[PDB]
RNA sequence: UUUAUGUUUU
RNA sequence: GGAGCAAACCGGAUUAGAUACCCGGGUAGUCCACGCCCUAAACGAUGCGCGCUAGGUCUCUGGGUCUCCUGGGGGCCGAAGCUA
RNA sequence: GCCGCGGUAAUACGGAGGGCGCGAGCGUUACCCGGAUUCACUGGGCGUAAAGGGCGUGUAGGCGGCCUGGGGCGUCCCAUGUGA
């Protein structure tokens, strides 16, 4: 049911008396492509084993993706730490539009028409951590009007 | 002093929402009333009232927000979450008819002053005028 | 029946903290004199009832709450008061994780039952003289610290809490997971983080066995036949 | 211009069954059938995760080899069906379909996309009666494609025309196989034709 | 209160 | 104008050398008037004016119907928010 | 091309076999735009990363509180001419 693609391996290295001691993280992200995303990133001291937690923190987070027919409801713009990713919905007919990192994300979740950039820094983690911010954010035109009525 | 009067005003509104206050009083206009009344007219404020502060005219804006929430952070969704100046006394912005902005797909408003006096995205596109564009808001 | 009068708020159920107050707390208080910011209990009214609504309801289909107060106050109000609800407690400090980590904190449960057998049993004298002590020494503080945690071994849908500052922590660690939190919360802490809040003296013997007494007695109710009065009065005052 | 030289090389690599062949790739080889692996010295060794540009890479080259076609041309397709209102994606595969030497081989006039090709340069094709030798010609819809006058002998047509009998021609085409001869009745639709491809991807390379 | 220094690339 | 101090300079030590560090001397200068020079870690490394966004405490200094409140300064800790 | 390869086992040099990409072309060099929100109008900044003027007073210039009229310069609308 759900789906695993993963964006980011790397080894990381701490210091002590002998030697460099290492450590492994991954990003992983996890959905049915029916509008379901998660992000988690999980670091233990071999490749699968982190992929493995991976996964698991992946699901201990997750967001509704109210997709139009495949795109996004608006235009939205969000920034994690110093990195900037701009989210604009395309017409269906289109294509996905980014990079590795926004385009698992926003793949998996549904969304076969979007446009977008990535801008200021282009840190992989901390730009993964501000495209759910920016999915996580979305409102429809429904959610618009429940929140301002009155009542 | 002042420099900007309105700008002044929505942000003041910004900052009373960000720490969730039942209302903020703004030194009043007839223009910042004008103003003040598409953002209950359109659902942004439940709205306000003249009042007096040392005999001096007031507006008490009287702030909407969401639900209480859940998980850690408890805290309201937003009714305003964005407000901010377009065209300000530094570089005055004017857009025609045709160049009149989308602001978030439609999800949201662009309040712009026309002849025609204050209106919003929509009512100065369908009576095809257009004028200085004061800010938007979602 | 259920419910509490203004008359018996008054032992002393209004205010402690004086100048000490977190601000958020204004809503829920009346008048500053004499140091201590006096806390309105016509509030404590309209609140006890919609905070009870959730508690009686939660009680007659069989939810559990969790018990939580470390401070010299509130700790032999809080032991007496939930047995005699059959509720779980905490007594002596909060382990951390306890929630957010139930797992791996109740496999130390586990431990706890398998030191009960083996008190004495077709096992023990063979365990040579060291051992014994050793064993039921780490038997002596687990039931010290885990007395109360030992029953529901499934995680709880609320937690009490007499100081909801005293334990910031485990507001928080049931927050984090849905947990609805209801606590007694005098000037001290904001009303805020509190799902279900009492504004009372969190201090004070006093009050936090009568706020906490006859919420226990709401709890038989809904399951059945509310008894006679249990142990408050004990050293007090 | 075209490619030439081996062509199961292809019908692997790419690790498809791609039918560039006659009625081989049908038989227990498409060479892809004894040997399912990638040509050269390398095949049998294990695979390498591949990058995502690579999978881009060997989608866009699969797609290209089925028609024959070479990458300056492919190219102008793309670009043309990105410029036309569409969903781009369809509008690319019409397009290809839409060639003189493909439907002289969907029409089944020729075995293979590579017969089909010699079939038009060598004119014994037509066009709504006329001469047309050119494989890259376009076909809308309502153009009746036949087989040539002097060129209804040669064992190698009526061979083929033959073995035509029995097997359903495309929704968008139509074949009167007494009179050799077809009507491009209409733009392939997506689900209308199934290829091995996924068109998704041959458009996200050509994005850079 | 005496000390200064440690060839090049890995 | 010149008491003390002290670049430069001389001497005694130290050291492999010691144009230094330590010690004994010591002249511009340090001070005053007038006139120049116009630099600086001239630093809060934080331009100026205005409005708006919890509090706690220490302090200087006015006014108060002087257990508290109010105004202008100087410090610490901190809400929201900001920040790599 | 940038990070960098070659110090007697080199997927980095040279040949080979094999493979990838284009194909009457394929490469190289030079130059323009792009990626560069890296001159930032859209769309950046200035405590410690490059960046607050040493501090004042003030000329021009820039900006400018509340109420009501007049003009209609900006602005906005429509029509029309021109926009080869
Ligand atoms: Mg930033
Ligand atoms: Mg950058
Ligand atoms: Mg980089
Ligand atoms: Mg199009
Ligand atoms: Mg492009
Ligand atoms: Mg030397
Ligand atoms: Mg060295
Ligand atoms: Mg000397
Ligand atoms: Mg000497
Ligand atoms: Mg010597
Ligand atoms: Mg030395
Ligand atoms: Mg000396
Ligand atoms: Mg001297
Ligand atoms: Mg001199
Ligand atoms: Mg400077
Ligand atoms: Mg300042
Ligand atoms: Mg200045
Ligand atoms: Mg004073
Ligand atoms: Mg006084
Ligand atoms: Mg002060
Ligand atoms: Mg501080
Ligand atoms: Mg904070
Ligand atoms: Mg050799
Ligand atoms: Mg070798
Ligand atoms: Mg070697
Ligand atoms: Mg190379
Ligand atoms: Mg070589
Ligand atoms: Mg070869
Ligand atoms: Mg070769
Ligand atoms: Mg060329
Ligand atoms: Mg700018
Ligand atoms: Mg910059
Ligand atoms: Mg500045
Ligand atoms: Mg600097
Ligand atoms: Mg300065
Ligand atoms: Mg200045
Ligand atoms: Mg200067
Ligand atoms: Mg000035
Ligand atoms: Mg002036
Ligand atoms: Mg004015
Ligand atoms: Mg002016
Ligand atoms: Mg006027
Ligand atoms: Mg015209
Ligand atoms: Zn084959």
């Amino acid at each position: 049911d759900f789906e695993e693609k993963m964006i980011l391996i790397r080894r990381t290295a701490r210091m002590q008396a002998g030697g460099r001691r290492f450590r492994f993280g991954a990003l992983v992200v996890v959905g049915d492509r029916q509008g379901r995303v998660g992000l988690g990133f999980g670091k233990a001291p071999e490749v699968p084993l982190a992929v493995q937690k991976a996964g698991y923190y992946a699901r201990r987070n997750m967001v509704e993706v109210p997709l139009q027919n495949g795109t996004i409801p608006h235009e939205i713009e969000v920034e994690f730490g110093a990195s900037k990713i701009v989210l604009k919905p395309a017409a269906p007919g289109t294509g996905v539009i980014a990079g590795a990192v926004p385009r698992a994300i926003l793949e998996l979740a549904g969304v076969t028409d979007i446009l977008t950039k990535e801008l200021g820094s282009r840190n992989p983690i901390n730009i993964a951590y501000a495209t759910m911010e920016a999915l996580r954010q979305l409102r429809t035109k429904a959610d618009v009007e429940r929140l301002r009525k009155g009542e | 002093m002042l420099t900007d009067p309105i700008a002044d005003m929505l942000t003041r509104i910004r900052n009373a929402t960000r720490v969730y206050k039942e209302s903020t009083d703004v030194p009043a206009s007839r223009f910042k009333e004008e103003i003040l009344r598409i953002l209950a007219r359109e659902g942004f404020i439940k709205g306000y009232e003249r009042v007096d502060v040392d005999g001096k005219p007031y507006l008490r804006v009287y702030l909407k927000y969401g639900p209480r929430r859940q998980g850690p952070d408890p805290r309201p969704e937003q009714v305003i979450h964005h407000i901010r100046r377009i065209s300000k006394p530094g570089r005055r912005v004017y857009v025609g008819v045709k160049e009149i902005p989308r602001v978030r797909r439609g999800l949201g408003i662009a309040i712009l002053s026309t002849s025609k006096g204050v209106l919003t995205d929509r009512e100065a596109r369908k009576l095809g005028v257009g004028g200085e564009l004061i800010c938007e808001v979602w | 029946e259920i419910t509490v009068k203004e008359l018996l708020e008054a032992g002393v159920h209004f205010g402690h903290e004086r100048k000490r107050w977190n601000p958020k707390f204004a809503r829920y208080i009346y008048a500053e004199r004499n140091g201590i910011h006096i806390i309105d209990l016509q509030k404590t009214m309209e609140e006890l009832e919609r905070t009870f609504r959730f508690i009686e309801d939660l009680a007659m289909r069989g939810g559990t709450i969790l018990f939580v107060g470390t401070k010299k106050q509130a700790q032999d109000i809080v032991r007496m008061e939930a047995e005699r609800a059959g509720m779980p407690y905490v007594n002596q400090r909060w382990l951390g994780g306890m929630l957010t980590n139930f797992k791996t904190i109740s496999q130390r449960v586990h431990r706890l039952e398998e030191l009960e057998a083996l008190f004495a049993s077709p096992e023990i004298e063979e365990r040579p003289k060291k051992e014994q002590v050793r064993l039921k020494h780490e038997l002596e503080r687990l039931q010290k610290y885990l007395s109360g945690f030992r029953l529901l071994k499934r995680l709880p849908d609320a937690i009490f809490v007499v100081d909801p500052t005293k334990e910031a922590i485990a507001v928080r660690e049931a927050r984090k997971l849905f947990i609805p939190v209801i606590a007694l919360a005098d000037t001290d802490s904001d009303p805020d983080l509190v799902d279900y809040i009492i504004p009372g003296n969190d201090d004070a013997i006093r009050s936090i066995q009568l706020i906490l007494s006859r919420a226990v007695d709401l709890i038989i109710q809904a399951r059945g036949g509310v008894v006679e009065p249990s142990p408050s009065y004990a050293l007090v005052q | 211009g075209r490619y030439i030289g081996p062509v199961c090389r292809l019908c692997r690599r790419e690790g498809v069954k791609l039918y560039l062949k006659g009625e081989r790739c049908y038989s227990p080889k498409c060479a892809m059938e004894r040997r399912p692996y990638p040509p050269g010295q390398h095949g049998q060794k294990r695979a390498r995760r591949p990058s995502d540009y690579a999978v881009r890479l060997r989608e866009k080259q699969k797609l290209r080899r089925i028609y024959g076609i070479s990458e300056r041309q492919f190219r102008n397709l793309f670009e043309e069906a990105s410029k036309k209102k569409g969903v781009t994606g369809s509008v690319f595969l019409g397009l290809l379909e839409s060639r003189l030497d493909n439907v002289v081989y969907r029409l089944g006039f020729a075995v293979s996309r590579r017969q089909a090709r010699q079939l038009v340069r060598h004119g014994h094709i037509t066009v709504n009666g006329r001469r047309v030798d050119l494989p890259s010609y376009r076909v809308r819809p309502g153009d009746e494609i036949a087989v040539a006058e002097k060129s209804r002998n040669l064992e190698l047509i009526r061979q083929n025309l033959e073995a035509m009998k029995g097997r359903k021609v495309g929704p968008w085409l139509s074949l009167d196989v007494e009179g050799m001869k077809g009507k491009f009745l209409r733009l392939p639709d997506r689900e209308d034709l199934a290829l091995p491809v996924n068109e998704q991807l041959v458009i996200e390379f050509y994005s850079r």
